[PDB]
RNA sequence: UUAAGUGAAUAAGGGCGCACGGUGGAUGCCUUGGCACUAGGAGCCGAUGAAGGACGGGACUAACACCGAUAUGCUUUGGGG
RNA sequence: AGUGAACCAGUACCGUGAGGGAAAGGUGAAAAGCACCCCGGAAGGGGAGUGAAAUAGAUCCUGAAACCGUGUGCCUACAAC
RNA sequence: GUAUGAGUAGCGAAAGACAGGUGAGAAUCCUGUCCACCGUAUGACUAAGGUUUCCUGGGGAAGGCUCGUCCGCCCAGGGUU
């Protein structure tokens, strides 16, 4: 593994970036989060295989407890948690993939400290 | 710890003011000296 | 007939000792591959001695020369300029000084 | 300790050659033929492996 | 072809000379101020408020000068064009 | 150098106070102090112009030395200077 | 005035991440979300003391122990019944 600061610090800074990345598919960070960070996401997509009590109340303690995501609206206004994503898209549209469902795009070091960029995609 | 030039506004005009330094025989031998030297402000 | 047009930039605000490795990089080569050389730099003094060489070159395009696809850097240099001085207060009441330099920096573009 | 005396013209060079810059991996892009770094995205193409990337 | 022997040249960098710039202001020349004196005038000012100052005065006003609620100026007598 | 002070100086600044006290002159004969284009966010620069002279362009007469660079004719990787 | 030491020591206790703005240029400015720190105080009012730092609109040459579109900084206007 990776230390970057203290440990809760560390577990906080995972717990912040992957629920990221569930509501937007797509996120601009540096290399060693990157990596850190596709083994926690896709730790964290089989528990949408599963989809039973189990599954969801093993899931709901690695996830920031809630950030809406409404892009949605018959004659209503639905809010979806960013969890319940997790168990109702991101899961059903892996079913025939097995493991390994992360792009890791190497692009530019960065104004300031030069740390080499990189994006995170899911399909 | 507690450092020197704590100031004050009446203290330091019953001190170096004028009228007192118009009040002796000597703070007029200041004032004139600090008048000879071409001194812009005399007295505080 | 003249070639080789000049361009230069007086007092940039950074050191002529690290700006003086950039430099290092490009005296010589082609002016195409120059530029791509000055992109992937990550040194303050590369964001910098671009505009000086892309100026060398709209120069050397728009006054005289022609044909930018056959010029070659082929001088360029680094001087120290006028520094100015400061102060810093140092522990145990005293103080230490510190300069902050500046310099001149000049390319030329040959035609062959 | 404190130096004994002040370092020679020379010295000072001969220990500076180690002192340097070098920049490496430079690659020809296959959409636009310019200069790209391997293993890495271009910038100007936006492409990577003869596929289009950044796009929205 | 074997064997014995001889053995030149290239510089990551450095030295010396030459040639050209950069910073820094010595030196050459110059005077808008000084220094020491000579001859002459003059050798006190103030309760009619002095020396020295603060505040103000201009189309614009931050400062220096000049001025003082008649305030970047009033009256008169000579000069000047 | 000559008054500390040739320049807005007993000022800036230091000390509660009496008191202590600097550095800073020079474009050309005349601002004629660079219209217009070009790179550049700007700064800066390249042409074209003013000019007898712009390497006299506002850090503005001459412009030495320590110090920092570029190019090159000769030498240097078994040597205790 | 400029070197050597040397591109070395240091950058003055405390948790941030992403998305979108803005813009020549962004970790360092604005906005949003989650997180986190103090809470007999890192909260509210006043006396000294400071003396325009307050507010509105512009700017990025110098200060800001880096960056900086930002500021207790620079420019202009205006506020203390
Ligand atoms: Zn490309």
């Amino acid at each position: 593994r990776k230390l970057g600061r203290t440990s809760s610090q560390r577990k906080a800074m995972l717990r912040d970036i992957t629920t990221d990345l569930i509501i937007n598919e797509r996120i601009v960070t540096t290399e060693a989060r990157a990596k850190e960070v596709r083994s926690t996401v896709e730790k964290m997509i089989t528990l949408g295989k599963r989809g039973d009590l189990h599954a969801r109340r093993q899931a709901a303690t690695f996830v920031r407890n809630e950030v809406a995501s409404v892009r949605e609206e018959d004659e209503s206004i639905v809010v979806e948690s960013a969890l319940q994503k997790l168990f109702n898209d991101l899961g059903p549209r892996f079913a025939e993939r097995q493991g390994g469902y992360t792009r890791i795009l190497k692009t530019e070091p960065r104004r300031g400290d030069a740390a080499p960029m990189v994006v995170i995609e899911f399909v | 710890m507690k450092r020197t030039y704590q100031p004050n506004k009446r203290k330091r005009q019953k001190v170096h003011g004028f009228r007192k330094r118009m009040s002796t025989k000597n703070g007029r031998r200041v004032l004139a000296s600090r008048r000879r030297k071409g001194r812009k402000v005399i007295s505080a | 007939q003249i070639t080789s047009a000049k361009a230069t930039a007086k007092t940039v605000r950074t050191s002529p000792r690290k700006a003086r490795l950039v430099i290092d990089l490009i005296r010589g080569k082609s002016v195409a591959d120059a530029i791509s050389i000055l992109k992937f730099t990550p040194n303050k003094s590369a964001g910098i001695i671009e505009k000086v060489l892309m100026s060398a070159v709209a120069n050397a395009e728009n006054n005289f020369d022609l044909d930018v696809e056959s010029l070659v850097v082929s001088e360029a240099f680094v001087n120290e300029g006028p520094t100015m001085k400061r102060f810093r207060p140092r522990a145990k009441g005293s103080a230490s000084p510190i300069n902050k330099r500046t310099s001149h920096i000049t390319v030329v573009v040959t035609e062959k | 300790a404190v130096p004994a005396r002040r370092t020679s013209k020379a010295k000072k060079a001969k220990r500076r050659t180690h002192y340097k810059l070098t920049i490496k991996g430079l690659n020809a892009c296959s959409n636009c033929g310019e200069m790209k770094k391997s293993h890495h995205v271009c910038p100007a193409c936006g492409h990577y492996d003869g596929k289009d990337v950044m796009s929205k």
